[PDB]
């Protein structure tokens, strides 16, 4: 999904 | 008691792929095609103009690629004893064309 | 003997800084060198091309983050050139 | 402009099936065609519009379409390149 | 150096040696290095992180090719950048057809 | 009385399959595929000479390529209904692909 | 030579890929499209290396061969 | 002979693929033969292309080349249908081919 | 302004090929794209075989071997002969 950094 | 002409079903398709397969101008009615390329490309950039030759090579490839994948489809159809495309025809034809995951 | 270069140091100071208690092979570190050799000629020819179809010859950070954004995927692409810029202003904040 | 996807109505389907030698089409095949027909456009005219604003302009122009295809591998001839 | 001067862990310099020296046009920009090498090391970061957890899930401290290859081809965003790629020695995902399996 | 284990047919293949995609060795042993590479370069130059590093990547291209071949073939043949894979699923996989013709 | 690529391998490949179940002539189509695969790299490959006037084939060239058909392989120098 | 076409016996432009040899970004040199044999290719290639494309326009009675008849010249032949594979020709239609389980018994 | 293109070149092989027959502005741009199009095919590939072999310049060696890689086969082999005849006369002349 979505990433982190 | 005179019955009229009808075709029997599949002689009018037939004759259809003739005279299209003949033929070279564009299939999809300019104005909505138009309409459809400028409210996708809203979501992208507001307010943005197009060339007309623009829209007409958007629409050339899109209809060559739609033409490329009835074809592709219509060879899965064959090949499941079929002679109707369905949409699994078309989602496989995308899956192995390596275009859908 | 020959002096070839590669970015084995680089990718491991990368892996020290997200997986700090973990290796990589040597095998895995030619794959990463080819990945990244691999990403820089797509990025790089890209700008390239931007740079020639706008009748400009340089590549700028412009024509890099344009390539990005053509090359890489929607949610890679946005983290991409976030970091992009990120170095950029870092660097010219310096000197 | 709201709701123009539809404007690729049936017949126009079944015009470009027909150019692909399908002789027989079922029903559900149409929204299948609009969804294919709208990822694919998607995915050009984003290219298109990324050179666009790369060349700061506000018109999209043959070229950026032209420039867009060939990225995709879809290499385009008759309006220029 | 100009890695440290933008807090990156790549090599700024080597990038624009590259740019230079690869007839990619006929000057580079001073920003360009900095940008491509940020975006490199933010590649190579997201590989490395989604390398390393499948090689915890594997109970292994090490990456190995086939831990690439589970990131790679796990991962949607990073298999459509790899889409036309083979990594060696990484094999596929386990993956069998539903119709496949027993009754 | 007496009677063998046999599993019942499938089963060793449902096995091997999660076996085969668990592991990352080279399926097609290295000598008779190296002598084939050699074979085939002969035509084009002779008296060539081969990197073991070269005829490792040809073999690591090569079944990977036939692999992802038969993905698609055994995704072309499930579409026909069926569960064996067919030279006409291996035709039509390549030929919507765009290899073959 | 071409039969060098066993029955058995064939069948690995397939399993490895998926298949349950595999047709009897699957094996010489098989050997036919890995001849054919295996000529367009080999020689590309080896164009490569008449190009660079040598003659040993470097895992480099197999490298170039496989990126010029749209088949980048990772873990030979790439 | 000035042009240098002309010494290479050739219609296609020697000085201009020069020129945009060396404005293309290629390499940092380019030779003297490259751009005749750049040219030559390029020559031999069109007048292929337009051998066929001219019969094709023949067998429809047409003076005039249209993109139709480069589709059927490209499609046609084996070669060059696999040298423009990936490309799509503006106005060039499809080749005419019905599958044979679609025709009538 | 000056827009360069294949056109004049296409028709001069044209007249050669075909002395009767024209060919249509539609047509005329898809020859001059599909021209540039290979054009660009070559001249890449044969960029790539310099990098590759640490060569700072393009030679008709490289033309060549790119022809030879991207064309297929009959049509490699014509394009080669041409392309060697073409730089032979040079050469003499």
């Amino acid at each position: 999904x979505x990433r982190x950094x | 008691v005179k019955k009229p002409h009808r075709y029997r079903p599949g002689t009018v398709a037939l004759r259809e792929i003739r005279r299209y397969q003949k033929s070279t101008e564009l299939l999809i009615r300019k104005l909505p095609f138009q309409r459809l390329v400028r409210e996708i490309a809203q979501d992208f950039k507001t307010d943005l103009r197009f060339q007309s030759s623009a829209v007409m090579a958007l629409q050339e490839a899109s209809e060559a690629y739609l033409v490329a994948l009835f074809e592709d489809t219509n060879l899965c159809a064959i090949h499941a004893k079929r002679v109707t495309i369905m949409p699994k025809d078309i989602q496989l034809a995308r899956r192995i064309r390596g275009e859908r995951a | 003997k020959t002096r070839k270069e590669s970015y084995a140091i680089y990718v491991y100071k990368v892996l020290k800084q997200v997986h700090p208690d973990t290796g990589i092979s040597s095998k895995a570190m030619s794959i990463m060198n080819s990945f990244v050799n691999d990403v820089f000629e797509r990025i790089a020819g890209e700008a390239s091309r931007l740079a020639h179809y706008n009748k400009r010859s340089t590549i700028t950070s412009r024509e890099i983050q344009t390539a990005v954004r053509l090359l890489l995927p929607g949610e890679l692409a946005k983290h991409a050139v976030s970091e992009g810029t990120k170095a950029v202003t870092k660097y010219t904040s310096a000197k | 402009l709201r709701d123009n996807i539809q404007g690729i109505t049936k017949p126009a389907i079944r015009r470009l099936a027909r150019r692909g030698g399908v002789k027989r089409i079922s029903g559900l095949i149409y929204e299948e065609t609009r969804g294919v027909l709208k990822v694919f456009l998607e995915n050009v005219i984003r290219d298109a519009v990324t050179y666009t604003e790369h060349a700061k302009r506000k018109t999209v122009t043959a070229m950026d379409v032209v420039y867009a295809l060939k990225r995709q591998g879809r290499t385009l001839y008759g309006f220029g390149g | 150096t100009r890695s440290s001067r933008a807090g990156l862990q790549f090599p700024v310099g080597r990038v624009h040696r590259l740019l230079r020296k690869g007839n990619y046009a006929e000057r580079v920009g001073a920003g360009a290095p900095v940008y491509l090498a940020a975006v490199l090391e933010y590649l190579t970061a997201e590989i490395l992180e989604l390398a390393g957890n499948a090689a915890r899930d594997n109970k292994k401290t090490r990456i190995i090719p086939r831990h690439l290859q589970l990131a790679v081809r796990n991962d949607e965003e990073l298999n459509k950048l790899l889409g036309r790629v083979t990594i060696a020695q990484g094999g596929v995902l386990p993956n069998i057809q539903s119709v496949l399996l027993p009754k």
